[PDB]
This record gives C-alpha cells, structure tokens and sequence, in this order.
C-alpha cells in the first residue's frame, strides 16, 4: 500500500546509545564503541506492518554540546520524537527535561516516547522506581535495551499507532 | 548544490546570495543525504563564526522560506547568549527594538496562529535572551511595559503570555547549569519581586476575556507560575475557584485547567486547610457533572480521542496526588463520606484503563492507601480509618488479584558469541510493577486474610466451570496465588495451599491435551516454588514434588523443561538443608539419590537446561557441613562431565586436531559451563574439583588461544564471526570465569596465590601478549582485576611479571584514540584500579619512568568520553594522591614532579564542555590538591622561585593558565575563580557551583565589571 514516511527526531545526552539502538535497528549489528555523532545523520528505517509499510526517517542527533551543531534546527518539520537517557547515569536522566524543552519548543505538538537505555547492566543506577519525569508531559516510557532488544520495537510501534491511528497497528516483519 | 557554492555563502568580502542561502538551508532540510551532510556543515561552519549576526538582518529581510528565517534567528541567538556584554550600548538598543517590533509585526498578521508558529516561538525565546541577559538593569520598565501594552491589544497580550512563561521557564526551571549563581538568585528575586502585576493582568485576562486561545495560554502559563510563585496568590485569591467554575468544565479548557489544579493538590502546607477541602469538593462537584460515575472510563479512553485520554490520565494524576497529601483532611469530616468514597469509586473506575502508566498513577495510590492502612494496625478481622475505608477495600484487593503482572521476565539474549541464553531480566518497569502490585496485595491480605481467600476461591471456582477459563486468567490467578506468599500464618497458610493445589490437580485432571497439561503444570510449579515454608514443613509433599519435576525434566513440550529447571533451582536454594540431612522415614538423605541418578535425569535436557540443574544441586552439596562428607559429594557430583573431559584430554594428547573439531569444542565449553555454574552454587569447597582439572583446562586455553591467534593471521578479522572461532572463544572466556568466579568466593589467599596463581602467568598472561592483537581476550584483563581484589597483598609481588605481559601491549591498542577496542580500555583500566586500590605498594617499587607511564595512562584514562572509563580513572587518581599521602619519604617528591601537571590536565578536562558528568569527581580532586597546598605540602614545586610560597606560586601558576587556556576572560575574573578555588576546597557542593559558575563564564564574553 502507501509508502507512509514521517520524520523521527531522536535525542539524548552523550553517548545514551541513540547510534547504537540506530544500527541494531538498521542492520542488526550492536556496536560495542562509542564514535559521538556529529552534528546529525539521518538514517530511514523502514518496518512492515500487518496495514502496510512505515517508514521511519530518523534524525539521530548529537548529544555532546561539543558536536551539537544546530541543535534547535534539526527538530524543524518533524512529526515524532524520541527522548534517550542511561539508567546506568543519573546525570543522564536529571537532563531528560532539558531535552524534552528544547524539544517542544520547536515542535509544540508531537508524539514523544520516552526510552531508558541499557537496561541489561545489573548495577543500574536511575531506579525504575524513580522514572515519573513523562507523567506529567504526557509521554509514553519504555525501558528499551539495545544490546538485549528488551523492548527493541515498543518505541517504534508506539508512534506508528500514535501516528497512523490504528491503536491496533502490529510489525510483521514481511520480506 | 557543490562545496563551492557552499562555501561562497562565507567570503564576507561580498555580500550573502540569500537566494544560495535559502538553497542550502533547504537542502538541510530536505537535501537527501550526501551533501545533506556538507550543507549542514557550511550552516554550522556559519553560525559559529565571529562575524555572525552582521547579516542576520539581511536574512530576515529578504529570505523567503521561513527555515532560512529560523536559521537567522539561531545566529542572533548565539550574539545575545555569549557576546551581548561587549556589544556597543547602542547596538544593544537597536537589537532591542528590532526584536520586539518583529514580534509584534509577526502576531498581528492573522497566518500567525497558521503557518510558521514555530517563527514566532524562536522570536519570543530571543527576546526572553535579551531579558534573561540585562532585564531588571538595563530595562526596568520591562514588566510595566508590556502589561500596560497587553491591556492594549489581545493579540500581543497572548504572545506576551507566552513571553512571560517561557521566561519564568528559563529563570526558575532551567537556571542552574546555565546561569551563574548570583545572576539567578538575582532573576528569580527581579521576578518574585514584579510578580503582583503580572498576577493582575492574568485574573483580568481569566475573568473578563472572551478570547479563547488568550485563555487557553494565560492558563499554561500560571501553571509555570504555580510552580514557583508564593503561596499568597494560590490560596488567597478568586483562583481556585475560577479555575473549577470557569475553566474546568469547559471542553477545550478541562485539561490545562485540571493540571493547575493537580500542582494546587500538590502543596503541602498546614495553614490552608479548608481551601484543600473546598479544592476537593468543588472540584468532585464538576467531574460528576463531566464523568458521571456509571462511566466505563476502560471504554471511555480506549475509544476516545487524544484530549479525552489526557484528561482521564490528569484525573488519574490529581485525585492521586491530592489524596496521597490531603487524606487525612477528608477523613476527619463525617459530611463528607460520601463524596471520598466517589473519589476511590473513579480510581477503581480508572484502574480498569488498559494503560500501563494510568494504571501506575492508580496502583501509587493503592499502594499508599494500603501501606497507610497496614501502619495505622495490621491485623485482621476495628481501628477507624480502616473502618472508613472498609466498604471498598475489597473491591481493591479483587483489583489486585484481577490485574496481578507476571512475576519474573525471562527473555532470549544472544551473547558476543552465537549463543542465545535465556536471561532474566532483572530491574525493570514491568518487574517493579509487580513488587507494588505484590506489596498492595499483601498489605490488604493482612487486612482480611478471609477476603483475598475468598476472591481467591472464586476466580479459582470460575477457572473449573469453564466460565472465565484462559491461559491468561489462570496465569494471572496463580500470579497473585504466589504474590501473596508470607502473609498468612503458617497453618492458614498450608489450610489454604493445600485447597488450592487440590483445586488445580483437580483442574489438571479435568482438562485433556498437552497444552492445557502444560499450562496448569507450570501454574502448579510457580505455586509450588513460591511457597517454601509449606514445603520444608512436609517432607513427602516435597519429596514427590521434586520427582515430578524430574519427570518433566523429559517432556519434549516446550517450555515443560525450562519450568522444571527453574522450579528445581527455586526449591533448591530454598530448601537446601531438607537435602544434606536425613528426613523421616528415609534411609539417606536425598542428595544421594539426586546424584546417584543425575544421567538418568538430564539426558533429555538442552545443555543450558543441564546447566541449570547442575547449579540446583550445587547448592544442596554446598549445605552439607562436614568436610569430607562434603568432598565425596563433589566427586560423585562432577563424574558425568569428568568423564567427558578425561576423555577429550587423553584424545588431545595423542592427536591435538581434535581441538580443531567443532563438536569437541562445543562439548568443552559445555563442560566448563557446568563447571562455571556448579562453582558459584557451592562455593570455596569447590577448590577440590577445580585443581582437578585446572592445569589441563589452562592447556586447552592455551591451545585454543593460539588456534584463534592463528586464524586471524591467515584471515583477517573477519575469521572472528565464524563457528568454530566462535565456540573456542566460548572456552576461553568460561575458562576465565571459572577462574575468577572460583577466587571470587576463596576463603584462602594464601593457597591461591602459592598454587593456582602462577599457571596463570605462563598460561594465560604470557599467552595474552604474544597473541595478536584482535585476538586478545579482554577477559583476561578483567579476570586478574577480581584476582587482584581478592588477593589483595598476597599478589603484589607478581604485579611487575603481570604488567610485562598486559600493560604495554594493552595501552598501544588503546592510545592511538579514544574508541576503538572498548572492551579492553574497560577492563584494562578494571586492572589498574584494583592494582592502585589493594597493591600500591608495587608502584612504588616500579622505576620511575614505569611509574610516569602508570600515571599517563590513568590520565588518558579520565580524558574519555566513554564515562565509565574517565569515571573509573578520576577514582584511581583520587585514591592514588591519598595513597602517596600515605607515606611522607616519596609524597614530596611526587609533589615536586608532578602536582602542577596533574592539576593542567584535569583543568583540561574540567572546562571540557563533554565532561560535565565526572563534576562530582573533579571537584572533590581539586579541592583535595587545593587544600594540600594550603599546609601539609613541604618543598617547592618551583627551584627557582622559593620565596613564593605553593599558594602565591600556585594562585599565579592556575590563573595564568586559565587566562591563556581562555584569552577572552577578564584578570578580574580569573582572580576571583582561582582564589575561590582556594576558599571552597572544604565545601565540595559550594566548590562544584564554583566550577559550574565559571564553565559558564568561559563560554560567554565580559566587558570591564560583571554589571
Ligand atoms: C496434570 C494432572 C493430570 O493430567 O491428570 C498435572 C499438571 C500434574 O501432572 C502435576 C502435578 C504436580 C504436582 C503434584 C501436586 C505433586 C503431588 C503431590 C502429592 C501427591 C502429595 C501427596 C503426598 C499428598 O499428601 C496429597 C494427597 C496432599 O493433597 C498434599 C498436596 C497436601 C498434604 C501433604 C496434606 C497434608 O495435610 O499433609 C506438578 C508439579
Ligand atoms: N550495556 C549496554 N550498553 C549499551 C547499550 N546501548 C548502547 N550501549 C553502549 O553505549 C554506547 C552507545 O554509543 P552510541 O550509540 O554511539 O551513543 P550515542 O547516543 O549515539 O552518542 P551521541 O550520538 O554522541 O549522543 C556504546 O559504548 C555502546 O556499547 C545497551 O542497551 N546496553
Ligand atoms: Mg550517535
């Protein structure tokens, strides 16, 4: 049917694992090193669903101040987003606001998921029981990680249904 | 659309092609790819440059597109943020005047509301910067202004709604990390002290205005307000009540309106009592005209739109918070019973969404509302507040049971190597949100043991009709079943087990087919496996429950097995003692059964499934006390896969190439798999197995090792992802983890480092060296690190051998950047923190060029931007200054060659934009070497300048070179920074504002005072 395209916009401190849930998603790879984005790479993905194909266009921006390059730019025309951040770092986390901010003030009106990463390290330092920041911004939580695929898709599947409107949508994964 | 083009945009020696800047900027936005990458490069390269905003002015006026527009806007963002203070007075004025009257032509055209709304929010955000930059000083007027220009117009008085919200955003939310400390402190007082008026014109806007989006954005504002304003114009004021009579009901207004109100229940002060209560009743007042209580609110927000779903999520979120802080206000008013008991029946009706997050919003105040209940007394079937609460407690406990989440999460995760294992999630959402569903259950159990049992009873009695009868609902029945276990006394306890385990027999017996078996089976098990008391006090009942198990340890059903191993660890750990020890009416205890017929047990078994039980009856022979009692069960336990590693030695030394095999390799890392997990079940005791096989097992290490080795040699790197490499890396990283994991839990340091250490050396060490570089394990590294901790000085003497096999070849993989080989930066520097941190000693017994390379490393350790090696690396400096502290002979000497060196890099790094995360650490360094020099620092670090003393020396030593590191700053302010660096060194927090306060001076420039 349609090739039905949005613009995904995902964001986070340094080193959260935006690249690497990225290339997971692309080609299946997990990258063990940390190479800091510059400025942002637009990678699409695309899944199939049991309606048809989506494509998502995904703007994976820099989280180093250093490397932000126009940071509040590349949010302009984007349909949803994702926020990032490490249970393994409190300092991670203590910047979700910011980036959510900085987000909304762009785009003032999209779906925004919000993702714990690494999930899988045994000494996790953001408590699940700590995470309460998208309650009140109305955003949806998941507890993704990249090297385990816990939650891989959820995020993904989250803004599809947010965005085709189907509260029903489902990843088929078809050739 | 060529680098040409592109970099013609920046000659500044002609003027701007906008119409070749409006071309670049569309190709940012939707240039495909490769010069995607080359026009966001030149936007970038542009922005940044000194000349700047020289030409926004001409991109504003005669741009077309309104990214180009948003792209000028981002260039007079960055003048105002970091140079406004050295701009000419009059510049400043007339960027002033440019600004606001941008604003205010942009919202009287009506395409405002339409088009490019994002334009006039970036507008809006400048002008609160200039604000945020000079607003009480060089505007006074500012407040006064624009609330008499908003009396004016609607129109810019809703902008200047906005205006307003986002600058209390930028000054009481977002101040710290961006603002200095004083200028915030001085922002918040210049806003607190203005704020009546701006209080003025929102109550006029909300009651006389008809303007419906001039409403809608004064009241997102005075929700920013709420957050910070004093408590006066809260509940002092016509608010409260405006917001529930005139806002609340209203459709388009229900939500930001209820939100305000949310933040009103938030506040927790004694002295408004009765305006809490009045916020309450009102407020239930309107949601039963809105959300009569008959509502399906489950079908309410699964069909409903966007708002609808907020607005229940919203009232989830205020009954939630208003009566976790105001409870006891409404309790204690007999008139008002009615009306709490509406609110708890809307949590109920709410609890019924099908929404995770609503539904923790609901289970928050359930658990409250139980832990309350538990505290005020906690027995069961009468204190008062229980009794006010007693008409619907049960409808909480049915809630519980109903909606119970699954206990564990277990999921297939595939290794670096091929294998997938079965891995159980640990610490997540879904697994904290069955321990609050398991702590409410168990607070309301306690409450009524008879009414959990009695719910029980009838889900259970709905299960064996066939009414209510799913996988699903008796997965989630047996959930609870388990979830409850200790909240009984322990003959209520088995009287109730013992019906439900008949009940599900029963239910078993009724049911036909291996699906519907499988299902109540497993069921039976996690019951079973939940309830350990029970077990330990009947024997016979235990002792068929585990043959059970055993006998489904050979169901091929899929999943059978896996709850059989898992049961069996459980039940194992739990139960330990009732195995070692000889129970009544038996002959010997049942460890000699178990391992007399363990090949009769797991021949079925996948290898991972024989891993498991192998641990299980670990623990068993772990709880057997008597040493040689305890030898023999070892023995006997390790026959089966001896026997197979016997084998598999004795063919590798008449023939080596069946380590080229990929079965034998297969069957090898299987083996010490076994072992892996049968050495954490028993513990120290385990020695007597591992020297059976270690030399051997070091062998096959090192043959594999160098089989690898090989292989990349004639290969390459990609030789790395085929099997066979695959499983022998598989051996060698559980050859060192039966290492570590066995000196981990050795209660001997003596005996480990006289005999199962030096193989090491030779083995492993010596082997890591002469391997290539791709095929060295980092494994290794991390492996000595736990040997190190453990042993402690019973290992310093063999740091320096250790160090010539791992050190140098370690840090030439890892030196030529900061990426590459992650694995062994991790671990190496795992090692060098543990060598520092128990074995200090053998630095001080290294040459001093060693000693400086030592030093290097754990410098170019804290320069990463991977955060848990610079972490770790601030941890060994720390820890190495105090060390060489330790001992007066070489502090000094240390101090003289190295304190002014130490000090440069971390100042490298602390001013370092990307390293903010370490602060805590860098602090708490500095101040210690800040304090050292105070006193207790003896020589000079400077032989030609002796009269200066450390503080003159090293007050004029840091400013200058702070003052050449950032050429833009002010004497003035370096002065005051490196002496405060001085006068904090024993406030760590103050100190770390004082490093926080100047990274945002460096960033921005001064001109003459702060001003
Ligand atoms: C399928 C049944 C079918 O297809 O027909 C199911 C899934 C079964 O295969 C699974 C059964 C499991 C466990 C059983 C509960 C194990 C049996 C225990 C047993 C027979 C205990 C004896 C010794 C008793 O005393 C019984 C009669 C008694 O009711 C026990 C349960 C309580 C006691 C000891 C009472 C007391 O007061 O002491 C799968 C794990
Ligand atoms: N344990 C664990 N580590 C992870 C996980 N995801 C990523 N990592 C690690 O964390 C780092 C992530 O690096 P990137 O994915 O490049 O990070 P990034 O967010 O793109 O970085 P910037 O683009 O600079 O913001 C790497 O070192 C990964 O190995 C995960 O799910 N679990
Ligand atoms: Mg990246």
């Amino acid at each position: 049917e349609p090739q039905v395209q949005f613009k995904l916009v995902l964001v986070g401190d340094g080193g959260t694992g935006k690249t690497t849930f990225v290339k997971r998603h692309l080609t299946g790879e997990f990258e063990k090193k940390y190479v800091a984005t510059l400025g942002v790479e637009v990678h699409p993905l695309v899944f199939h669903t049991n309606r048809g194909p989506i494509k998502f266009n995904v703007w994976d921006t820099a989280g180093l101040e250093k490397f932000g390059g126009l940071r509040d730019g590349y949010y302009i025309q984007a349909q949803c987003a994702i926020i990032m951040f490490d249970v393994t770092s409190r300092v991670t986390y203590k910047n979700v606001p910011n980036w959510h901010r900085d987000l909304v003030r762009v785009c003032e009106n999209i779906p925004i998921v919000l993702c714990g990463n690494k999930v899988d390290i045994k000494d996790r330092k953001v408590k699940a029981k700590s995470i309460v920041f998208h309650r009140k911004k109305n955003l949806q939580y998941y507890d993704i990680s990249a090297k385990s695929n816990y939650n891989f898709e959820k995020p993904f599947l989250w803004l599809a249904r947010k965005l085709i409107g189907d509260p029903n949508l489902e990843f088929v994964a078809m050739p | 659309l060529a680098d040409h083009a592109a970099r013609q945009l920046l000659d500044f020696s002609q003027k701007l092609d906008i119409n070749l800047l409006d071309n670049v900027v569309n190709c940012l936005y939707h240039g495909e790819g490769a010069q995607q990458r080359m026009a966001q490069e030149v936007l970038t390269h542009l922005k940044e440059h000194p000349d700047a905003w020289t030409r926004v002015d001409t991109i504003l006026e005669f741009s077309q597109n309104m990214n180009t527009k948003y792209y000028g806007l981002q260039i007079l963002e960055n003048v105002i943020k970091t140079r406004w203070k050295i701009l000419p007075r009059n510049q400043c004025e007339g960027i002033k005047k440019y600004v606001v009257g941008l604003i205010i032509k942009t919202s009287s055209d009506p395409t405002c509301v339409e088009k490019e709304k994002v334009y006039i929010g970036k507008l809006n955000m400048i002008l609160v910067q200039i604000l945020k930059q000079e607003w009480p000083k060089h505007w006074p007027t500012f407040i006064s202004d624009i609330v008499g220009a908003s009396r004016t117009s609607e129109s810019l008085c809703q902008n200047n709604m906005v205006i307003l919200k986002l600058l209390s955003e930028e000054v009481f939310d977002f101040s710290s990390g961006q603002i200095t400390q004083v200028k915030s402190k001085h922002l918040k007082d210049s806003m607190c002290n203005e704020f009546s008026q701006i209080f003025q014109l929102c109550q006029f806007v909300m009651e006389n205005s008809q303007n419906a989006p001039l409403v809608h954005a004064t009241l997102e504002t005075l929700l920013r307000f709420l957050n910070w304003i004093p408590l006066g114009y809260i509940f002092e004021t016509k608010l409260i009540s405006t917001l529930i009579y005139k806002f609340l009901n209203v459709p388009m207004f229900r939500n930001v309106s209820l939100k305000c109100l949310t933040e009103i229940a938030g506040v927790s002060v004694s002295q408004y009592e009765e305006q809490f209560v009045t916020l309450f009743t009102l407020t239930m007042m309107q949601l039963k005209q809105m959300l009569p209580l008959n509502t399906n609110i489950r079908l309410a927000y699964s069909n409903g739109k966007d708002d609808e779903q907020n607005f229940i999520q919203n009232l989830s979120l205020f009954l939630c918070t208003f009566l976790k802080e105001h409870d006891q206000l409404i309790e204690k008013r007999l008139n008002l019973r009615e009306t709490l008991m509406e609110a708890l029946h809307y949590m109920l009706l709410v609890s019924e969404v099908e929404e995770t997050e609503i539904f923790k919003i609901c289970l928050e105040y359930w658990n409250h509302l139980a832990a309350e209940l538990y505290r005020e007394s906690p027995f069961s079937t009468v204190p008062p507040r229980r009794q006010l609460y007693l008409p619907m407690l049960f409808k909480v406990r049915l809630l519980m049971v109903s909606r119970m989440a699954k206990p564990e999460e277990a999921a297939a995760v595939e290794n670096d190597q091929g294998e997938v294992v079965r891995e159980f999630m640990k610490d997540t959402d879904s697994i904290n949100l069955y321990k609050n569903m398991r702590e409410t259950l168990v607070y309301l159990t306690h409450l009524d043991y008879v009414d959990t049992e009695r719910i029980m009873t009838e889900k259970l009695h709905n299960q064996v009709n066939g009414t209510e009868w799913s996988w699903k609902n008796l997965n989630t029945l047996c959930w609870a079943i388990g979830s409850i276990s200790g909240a009984m006394h322990e003959e209520d306890e088995k009287r109730f087990l013992v019906t439900v385990i008949k009940d599900l027999l029963g239910l078993c017996e009724q049911k036909r087919g291996k699906d519907n078996k499988a299902i109540i089976a497993s069921n039976i098990m996690y019951i079973v496996g939940q309830y350990p008391r029970f077990l330990r006090a009947h024997w016979k009942f235990l002792k068929t429950v585990v043959n059970k198990l055993f006998e489904f340890m050979h169901e091929t059903h899929d999943g059978v097995q896996d709850m059989a191993c898992d049961t069996f660890i459980k039940i194992a750990q739990k139960c330990r003692r009732h195995f070692v020890q000889v129970q009544v009416g038996e002959v010997m205890p049942f460890i000699d059964e178990i391992l007399n017929n363990i090949n009769t047990i797991i021949c079925d078994l996948q290898p991972q499934q024989v891993h498991t039980f192998y641990e299980a009856v670990g623990y068993m022979i772990g709880a057997q006390t008597d040493q040689t009692v305890q030898e023999h069960l070892i023995e006997k336990y390790m026959l089966l896969p001896n026997q197979v590693w016997d084998s598999i030695i004795q063919q590798a030394t008449k023939n080596v190439d069946i380590l080229k095999d990929p079965e034998t390799v297969k069957q090898l890392g299987s083996i010490l798999k076994t072992n892996v997990r049968a050495c954490k079940a028993v513990g120290h005791p385990f020695v007597i197995q591992l020297g059976r096989i270690y030399l051997d097992m070091l062998n096959v290490y090192k043959c594999l090792s160098e089989n690898i080795s090989a292989a990349i040699q004639a290969n390459g790197e990609m030789v790395t992802k085929q099997p066979l490499i695959r499983s022998m890396r598989t051996v060698k990283r559980e050859t060192l983890k039966l290492i570590s994991g066995w000196v981990s839990r050795s209660n001997d340091p003596q005996m480990v480092a006289e005999n199962f250490v030096p193989p090491l050396l030779d083995a492993v060490l010596i082997d890591y060296q002469r391997n290539v570089p791709a095929a060295r394990e980092p494994e290794v590294l991390s492996t000595m690190a736990i040997i190190v901790n453990k042993l402690g000085g019973h290992i310093t003497a063999e740091i320096p051998q250790i160090f010539d096999a791992v050190f140098e070849c370690t840090l030439n993989m890892i030196n030529k950047d900061f990426e590459e080989y992650p694995e062994h930066r991790t671990n190496f520097f795992l090692l060098l923190q543990a060598v520092n941190s128990h074995c200090f000693p053998a630095f001080l017994a290294i040459p001093p060029t060693q000693f400086k390379l030592v030093l290097d490393s754990i410098i170019w350790a804290f320069k990463h931007t991977m955060r848990n090696v610079a972490d770790t690396g601030l941890q060994i400096l720390f820890t190495l200054l105090q060390n060489v502290a330790q001992e007066e002979a070489a502090a000094q000497s240390f101090y003289q060659t190295y304190f002014c060196d130490i000090l440069q890099h971390i100042f490298s790094v602390v001013t370092d934009t990307s390293h903010t995360a370490g602060l805590t650490m860098h602090a708490s360094i500095l101040a210690y070497m800040f304090n050292l020099v105070e006193e207790g620092k003896i020589s000079t670090s400077l032989n030609p300048g002796n009269p200066v003393n450390n503080q003159i020396f090293l007050q004029e030593y840091v400013a200058n070179l702070l003052k050449s590191a950032f050429p833009h700053l002010q004497d003035a302010q370096v002065k005051l920074f490196v002496t405060g660096l001085f006068s904090l060194n024993q406030d760590i927090p103050a100190f770390k504002e004082h490093l926080r306060d100047f990274l945002v001076q460096i960033k921005e420039f001064a001109g003459e005072d702060t001003s």
